[PDB]
C-alpha cells in the first residue's frame, strides 16, 4: 500500500484480514439441523416440468 | 496418457490426435512494486506503456 519514510513496507495483511467468504451472508440453509446448501429451480414459460 | 493408451489399441482406433495447439514459449515480465514506488512510477503508466 505504501513505503513509509523509514524504509518499511506496509503490506495489506498488516491492516486487513483476508479470507474466502460468501459474496453475501444474507441467505443460509439447513437440512434437518444439518449444514447444507442448494438450488431452487423454476420453470421458463412454455416448458414442461417433467 | 489417454493418447498413449489409445495408440496401444490400433485394432480399433487410428490417427488419434488432439485438435489443439501445444504449449509454446512465453516471455514473463515480473514487475516489483517496491522500486516502482520508490522511483515514483505508476504501475498503471507502466502497464499502459508496455
Amino acid at each position: 500500500l505504501k513505503v513509509n519514510q523509514d524504509g518499511s513496507r506496509v503490506l495489506l495483511r498488516d491492516v486487513a484480514k483476508i479470507e474466502l467468504g460468501g459474496e453475501n451472508y444474507d441467505i443460509i440453509a439447513e437440512f434437518n439441523g444439518q449444514p447444507a446448501s442448494g438450488l431452487g429451480i423454476k420453470l421458463a414459460t412454455g416448458a414442461n416440468a417433467l | 496418457q489417454l493418447l498413449a493408451e489409445a495408440a496401444k489399441h490400433p485394432d480399433m482406433l487410428t490417427s488419434v490426435r488432439p485438435n489443439g495447439l501445444e504449449d509454446t514459449p512465453q516471455f514473463k515480465i515480473d514487475i516489483d512494486q517496491e522500486k516502482a514506488q520508490a522511483l515514483g512510477v505508476s504501475i498503471n503508466d507502466i502497464n499502459t506503456t508496455l
